[PDB]
């Protein structure tokens, strides 16, 4: 039933804005936190109770936390629209940046902030009786996300234990930058958050780029529309949570399917239906046709091409007017296909999930409004491409010590570049090794 | 704007429809009153 | 003779309320559980089924469980759901989380007390208990674990009792879960064990049924389950109305099982007939003889024509003639006698009961024991394998704290339960 | 007070877009042409 | 039942718009996709599926795509009156040019564009049920016709295999010429289209100009006359998938009738009560007169005359109130004459249909309305002639590789045009060989 | 007695409608199935052609195939349409194109199971089965191939019982298809040795009916489908009514065939008159025998004046002397004596039933055994011959995939059935 939200830094509080907008508007919950005399319901129902709890006296509040260093995004949360839907108090801001700095945020910084912040989970946890997970939202590319995302998610793993923990992560974009330490950064956030989550969902932003440039007609996209489509693809996954369906499907269940070794647990994502309103009303929009699409390569949202890999395991959410006959038709079909691929240890490929409520249309969006739509997280080799050229650019930058004495002097040791460096060579490692095929049956 | 959705394809709690003003786009699939008990049970359908 | 019914996990909590659908229905017990109905027939063995609440009201022996209450909260919401008694309802507070061992030891152990109290408590209240029914899919987590280990303690405390499910078994072409093969192998091994008879269903034949002889335009799961709950209704039909030939379930199990681990059937029933057709063609018994055997009115994905018969029972409701049926079952033995096996005279059992379901003529439920069973067991047991060599998803199992040495033994019996029909299929008197 | 109309439903999305002024001189913002249309659109309203 | 049209280059686009404003006006469907909302006939017949796919609002989508280099002619379908007709997505235009040139087209521009064609084929095709083949207009004599359509025919006959693929194809007039290096371009493309097709129709823009002469009155005709009496060939063709009628054509019938052996496909195109308003009213038109006027030299489409040849196999199709009777005296009375002559082999020659369907009178059109017509394809050896005729210009133009070095410089080996050139000399010697006439006594 | 009716193809299934409305017409069945007859003669032999469905309802006992449905979804929205059985129609997804080995190995393969599904399901339901009854043409391509392949599999699954065709042949001049003789040859070549007996019909001939004897003015299809839907209902007639001298399919044969090969027959039917006419001379057996030799009245192409009959046979319906029949078939086969054959001593058999098709007072059909059948096979020959020498089509057979050897087969079998009927007719006695 309930879930706990964390929003790290810049991208990860700015998704959040688009994300709670969402909930709000498929909820009904007003900016204020005042349901409308009007959404009244037959029978008395707790569906909201996954995202927000009442005060008693009818005002809704929601179970997350903004956690960052600089003041100025919160300052922008405490001043706009939304004010009064969060409790201030959960609302928390440092003095200074980590400076695109990895070890600023995480021994210097973050140190002196995190506290507070364990404070408020804790108070959270306690006002649950079926807490079932923590949902994670931060960038690996800058300092304060990797940083401090990762010491947060260290002492929650000593405090919380078995629960769930499911991180949405931003990676560096394959040729699109925006800092010269990038590398350095994601390879010290990636050795941290190794061990410490159970499933990884990467997204680039060339990758919705090019989704918004070809699919629908923006010539130039910027960060709200981004925000916009991950917080449809949240609202996707978690509306098995929210609604009456046919399949139901618990976040533990995604952590058993998906992941079938410990390290091996970087997921890929995609989302059929984004298409503009002018297009959706020449086409028709069938089970099959949105299955087939999901698994073309302009319905990534990161930039990776599956033909140079292999699947292990996919998981498909339909939502809306879905009936499961054609769902199994369809997956049938797809493995008919000739160009998609699974390991031959994987023969029971595909895990399914059906729910009733169809999308919702948010009036300010760029999103048709369609009656269905599928969401999809699948585990495929092909990522083992994206982390080498993150290592190439790594060993670039450290054959010459390029940047190092930042880093030094905000408190780490030089033997932690070449730690982290051997364990992304390990990873690459494992994804050769899974991907062989067992034929010495003599 | 909002009404309540109806349950054709199963569910009995109530849903919410937000902006019933937008028609949705995509094709609306084919319906119809035949269920499985009016087959397995009305085989009074004609009464010759 | 009073049977107690068990829902275990999501797909049996499911067809269970519909199962209770179609019995309060045949019994006219109105949904506030007043009797309702309209013949002393319906009234002189409610018993079966319903204890008697003080002034007038019934309620059904049954009890739920869950791992998380979405889905006694979706039936609870139903239009029979208030008939079942409050306490009857246990649930956890976390999800099974699709695994067999956490469903049958860590929140297994936990909960298990609590509904084996509920259980002891409704059968030591029946003057004579008979069998226990248990419906549960064997590819989930806690309908997989948590119903076997259920059943195990049942069996440990009524031995002498018949112990009977009915089982969802996984599709050979789509998947809905990955780790489907290792829950199934594991359930197997206990029931070849503990059970007296099994009932197996694929999804992909009550979809091909819809399909193919309903012509269904959109079927749901409501078909499906209304399906599952018409046989599982109709098998107990002779125990509790009058007939010229009456039969039981332990008559069923003594006529239908040769050896003891020869104990999975095959089930069908025979007036499946669209709505456009039916004005087209009368009932009768050799149109239902006929229909009866035809592997499109089977309810597995296996067909008999791969496999032979050892043996098969046919319940015939509605008023009809015996010369009928015993000449219909000569006469297709006869026929086909190349597919029933040949040291046993006579394979057919049948049964007539004189009261048919409301508002049809006539009906049967067919039981069938085909070797053809083997090809599936022989396909999960080989998608096992490709799993297990690697230790494609075992992690999991073994934190919770499974020995690979189970698995080695699940292996190991369901090879030997193929050998032990492949064996019987090509026997010979010699 | 929205028509159920084909070219209301198709341009009332786009109209109600918080990126108004950055879609000026693209194909969108054109009324009279389908989109990706390819001949030059002004991007002034003296012009437009 | 369905049947998808590709349209490549400016006479194909252009042939296409007679082509769809036609279809509509049969089936009755308005310029802007929507069923008439105050037509209440009751009997939603089927047969628009041929041609039309539902969206599920009722608005009707057509089964095409208009491929382009250059801009501006889908810039005037974009602008047109039928603008809300077509899937934006459909519409498919380049940035430049072939240029004239086959080596531009295939090697140069045309290989950027063509995965685009392919993936909305692919899309169609995943949308039909009874796929039973493509139909293809394009023109040998300019770049983009040539280039794409024999890369695109290529592709799809690897991709798609057994389907069957009819092209409709303008070829360059034998004296009436728009460019300079038409032999050249018909050489090349007339090299892939021998492997690549399954019916060839033949059109010489001379003979419907003869015709719209001497039938109709018309001393000015202009392009829109000749694409108004394609698109009735084609709608003639293709009734036979679409209407009742007393003995039906199934596309794969015509391939078994005409091509006795696989080389032999191209195909004579004649089309018999063509006539003006004013003539109309002072004729009965019986049966057998028009089947006396389709064997009239001046009925043909294609600058070749009959007289030359000897026939291998005749389709006729007639349309409209016709009874059997007359179809069997009309073709008993045309095998009686002595001036025409089918060649030995062939003793059963002719293939009927008869459609129930009267042909469709278009507003702004010239032809009269009448109750019946006939349409004939028939394969003869006369043929031969056309390309004798292109392949002396060919000879004339490539003794001083007059033009070559562009073609070389776009990307072409001068071998290919020799090796072209043996081709259809080859083509040349099979026409010869099959028009023998042997006597097995020995 | 039952007959089991297939229509195959296009002309099958038109030919097949028109004969369901005349038999349909004759017992007064309503096109909702309801009877609405006047006689207890019409229902006591109702069992023969149709299935009783529950409640009144009668179902005609047919099976209709074809590759598209268009001949399908239009015999399916005629007048009396909706009789049929939904189940009954079996339809494939693409064409024969006109092409044998396409019908024949390809999708005939596909689709053939379901037909003899249905075809025994059908056949099975009877009490005592008689001969089957097919309607197609040999010049098409699922007609033709499907047909024989159908032919083939009943013949091996029923080898006592009586195969019975009605087949449509290309006309010497109606050149409606150019791949006739190929399709012709191999049809041909399987239907000589699956047949017991088989009926040939030239269009040509009943376009010479309609215009010389009826003078109809703008004859269509309608017309031609009623003659011989005529034929076809009267052939079985006295099959399900009474008479003075009753007959039946299998003496037919054993009275028709000299030799195994020799089974193809010509058909006749009499009292054909304009209604201007018929006022002015009333029916009676010399009228028509006279009517039923006169070579203007038979539905072939081949004239009687250049052969020899081997048998012949007359079946009379209606209220007549049996003298004017015995001295009516004796004084034509006296008069006529050069035309029969000599070491016969009787050539004709007689039958008389007392019904008559309504508004006739009396009608005979008549069936003739003539060599002069041997002029147009010998056509169908020379056009193979002339076609077969130069390749002139067959890649497409050779890509369908059948070896050449099998056209040079069907040729020389073709050849020496001519050759045996051509040594039969000039056989002599020293
Ligand atoms: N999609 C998306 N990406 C963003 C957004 N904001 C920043 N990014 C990307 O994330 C990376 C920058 O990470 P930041 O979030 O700015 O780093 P930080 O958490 O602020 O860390 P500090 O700079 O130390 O405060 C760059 O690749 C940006 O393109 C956003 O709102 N949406
Ligand atoms: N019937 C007809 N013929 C046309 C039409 N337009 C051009 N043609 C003929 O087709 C040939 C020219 O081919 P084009 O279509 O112009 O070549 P293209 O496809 O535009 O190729 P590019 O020049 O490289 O763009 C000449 O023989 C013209 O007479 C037309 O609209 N109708
Ligand atoms: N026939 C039927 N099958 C079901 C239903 N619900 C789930 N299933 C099937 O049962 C399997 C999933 O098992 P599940 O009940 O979710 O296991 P659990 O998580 O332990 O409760 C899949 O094969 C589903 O297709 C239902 O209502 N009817
Ligand atoms: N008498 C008659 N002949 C027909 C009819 N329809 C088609 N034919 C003839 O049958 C031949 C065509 O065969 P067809 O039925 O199309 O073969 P199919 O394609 O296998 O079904 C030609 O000689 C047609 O003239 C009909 O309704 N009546
Ligand atoms: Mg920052
Ligand atoms: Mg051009």
């Amino acid at each position: 039933r309930e879930a706990i939200c964390i929003h790290i830094g810049q991208a990860g509080c700015q998704v959040g804005n688009a994300c709670w907008e969402l909930f709000c508007l498929e909820h009904g919950i007003q900016p204020d936190g005042a349901m409308p005399s009007d959404k009244t319901i037959g029978v008395e129902d707790d569906a909201f109770n996954t995202f927000f709890s009442e005060t008693g006296a009818g005002k809704h509040v929601p179970r997350a936390v903004f956690l960052d260093l600089e003041p100025t995004v919160v300052d922008e949360v405490r001043t706009g629209t939304y004010r009064q839907l969060f409790h201030p108090e959960q609302l928390i801001s440092g003095k200074e940046d980590a400076a695109n700095n990895y070890a600023r945020g995480h021994y210097t910084i973050g140190k002196e902030i995190v506290d507070l912040c364990l404070d408020r989970i804790r108070k959270l946890a306690d006002n649950c009786t079926g807490l079932q997970g923590f949902l994670v939202y931060h960038a690996v590319g800058g300092g304060t996300g990797s940083g401090l995302g990762a010491l947060l998610l260290e002492r929650l793993s000593v405090d919380y234990g078995k629960k769930s923990k499911l991180g949405y992560t931003v990676y560096p974009s394959p040729q699109v930058s925006t800092a010269v330490v990038e590398p350095y950064n994601s390879v010290l956030s990636t050795h941290s958050l190794l061990e410490h989550t159970d499933v990884a969902a990467m997204l680039d932003n060339e990758a919705i780029y090019d989704l918004t440039r070809r699919n629908l007609d923006i010539e130039r996209p910027t960060y709200t529309n981004l925000n916009r489509l991950i917080g449809q693809v949240v609202s996707s996954l978690t509306a098995s949570l929210r609604f009456d369906g046919a399949l139901n499907v618990d976040l533990t269940e995604f952590q058993t399917n998906l992941v079938p070794y410990p390290r091996i647990h970087f997921v890929l994502t995609s989302y059929a239906p984004v298409i503009s309103a002018e297009k959706a009303y020449h086409e028709q929009l069938s089970v099959s046709e949105i299955s087939n699409a999901v698994f073309e390569p302009a319905s990534m949202m990161t930039k990776c091409d599956p033909r140079h890999g292999k699947y292990m395991a996919c998981c498909l959410m339909y939502r809306g007017d879905v009936v499961p006959k054609d769902v199994n038709a369809a997956v049938a079909t797809i493995k008919t296909k000739r160009t998609i691929q699974f390991v031959d240890w994987s023969p029971t490929g595909f895990k399914c999930g059906i729910n009733y409520q169809p999308p919702t249309v948010v009036p300010g969006g760029d999103l048709a409004k369609v009656q269905r739509a599928v969401c999809m997280i699948a585990n495929s080799t092909a990522i083992a491409e994206v982390f080498a050229r993150i290592d190439h650019k790594f060993d670039l930058m450290y054959s010459k010590r390029a940047f190092v004495h930042w880093y030094v002097g905000e408190g780490m040791e030089e033997g932690e570049f070449s730690e982290a460096r051997e364990d992304l060579a390990a990873l690459e490692k494992d994804y050769e090794e899974v991907g062989a095929e067992s034929a010495d049956m003599d | 704007m909002c009404s309540v959705h109806s349950n054709p394809l199963g569910g009995s709690r109530s849903r919410l429809h937000i902006a019933p003003q937008i028609i949705p786009a995509g094709r609306q699939g084919s319906r119809d009153g035949t269920t499985v008990r009016e087959l397995t049970s009305n085989h009074y359908s004609s009464g010759r | 003779r009073e049977i107690v019914c068990v829902q275990a996990g999501q797909c049996g909590n499911q067809i269970g309320s519909k199962f209770w659908e179609v019995i309060s229905d045949e019994h006219g017990v109105d949904p506030t559980g007043t009797y309702q109905g309209d013949s002393d027939l319906q009234l002189e063995r409610i018993n079966v089924y319903f204890d008697e609440a003080t002034g007038g009201r019934y309620v059904p022996r049954s009890v739920l469980i869950d791992l998380e209450p979405g889905t006694m909260d979706s039936v609870r919401a139903g239009p029979y759901g208030q008939i079942f008694r409050p306490d009857n309802f246990i649930f956890g507070q976390s999800g099974a989380g699709n695994n067999w061992a956490k469903g049958h030891y860590t929140e297994g152990a936990e909960l298990i007390d609590s509904v084996l109290d509920v259980c002891c408590k409704e059968a030591e209240s029946c003057d004579c208990l008979q069998g226990f029914q248990i419906c549960h899919s064997l590819g989930g987590g806690t309908g997989s674990g948590m119903g076997t280990l259920l059943i195990s303690k049942l069996r440990e405390q009524y031995p002498d009792r018949i112990m009977m499910t009915f089982s969802i078994i996984p599709s050979p072409k789509v998947s809905d879960t990955v780790v489907e093969p290792y829950n199934t192998t594991l359930s197997v091994h206990q029931l070849v064990e503990n059970s007296d008879e099994s009932m197996c269903i694929d999804n992909e034949a009550l979809y091909d049924i819809c399909f193919r002889t309903l012509k269904l335009t959109t079927p749901t799961f409501g078909d499906l389950n209304h399906l599952v709950s018409a046989v599982v209704s109709g098998v107990t039909c002779c125990l509790r109305f009058p007939g010229q030939l009456n039969s039981d379930l332990r008559k069923l199990a003594v006529n239908l099982v040769p050896f003891p681990r020869l104990h999975f059937f095959m089930m069908g029933f025979a007036p499946l007939t669209s709505r456009g057709s039916q004005q087209y063609r009368g009932l009768s018994v050799p149109e239902l003889t006929q229909q009866m055997f035809d592997a499109k009115n089977m309810m597995q994905a296996a067909d008999p024509r791969h496999g032979r018969y050892l043996t098969a029972s046919a319940l015939f409701r509605g008023r009809m003639s015996t010369k009928e049926v015993d000449e219909q079952m000569l006469n297709v033995q006869n026929k086909n006698s190349s597919y029933f096996i040949e040291w046993i005279p006579n394979n057919i059992k049948s049964s007539v009961c004189d009261i048919p379901p409301k508002g049809l003529k006539m009906a049967v439920t067919f039981i069938g024991n085909n070797t053809c069973i083997q090809e599936m067991f022989r396909r999960v047991g080989e998608q096992f394998t490709l799993m297990f060599r690697r230790k494609a998803f075992l992690h999991w199992y073994t934190g919770e704290g499974m020995d690979e040495m189970e698995f080695t033994e699940a292996e190991s019996n369901m090879n030997d339960l193929v050998s032990e029909y492949q064996q019987y299929q090509d026997a010979t008197i010699e | 007070p929205v028509s159920p109309a084909l070219a209301v439903q198709q341009r009332l999305i786009t109209d109600m877009s918080s990126s108004m002024p950055l879609f000026a001189g693209t194909a969108k913002v054109q009324k009279y042409a389908i989109p990706r249309y390819a001949g030059h659109v002004p991007s002034f309203p003296r012009n437009v």
